[PDB]
């Protein structure tokens, strides 16, 4: 990627998945790569967009 | 024969007959209690924004 962009649409701490981020990329390449965060911060749906 | 109550009235009410009842005197306010189910309450993102 370059110049990618995170905004949290909604956000509720809720003990499913309970909260929506719409990152805007702007891709070189157009190909499914795997998405993580290293911290116990939050806990990803998905492990790949 | 003082006239009648639908005219010497206060707050402006409409005395009626059948039933003996007034109507629409614009006095006091009623408070109102909801007791609404968590089935109603919409997420954000399903709404615009």
């Amino acid at each position: 990627l370059s110049a990618a962009e995170c905004t949290l649409n909604e956000c509720v701490y809720s003990s499913d998945f309970g909260g929506i981020a719409t990152v805007k990329y702007s891709a070189s390449k157009s190909g499914k790569c795997a998405v993580h965060v290293p911290s116990g911060t939050a806990t990803l749906k998905e492990a790949a967009v | 024969k003082a006239p009648s109550l639908k005219f010497t009235a206060p707050f402006g009410c409409e005395i009626y007959t059948n039933p003996i009842r007034a109507e629409n005197c614009a006095v006091g306010s009623i408070p109102l209690a909801f007791d609404i189910p968590d089935a109603l309450f919409t997420r954000v993102s399903e709404t615009p924004t």
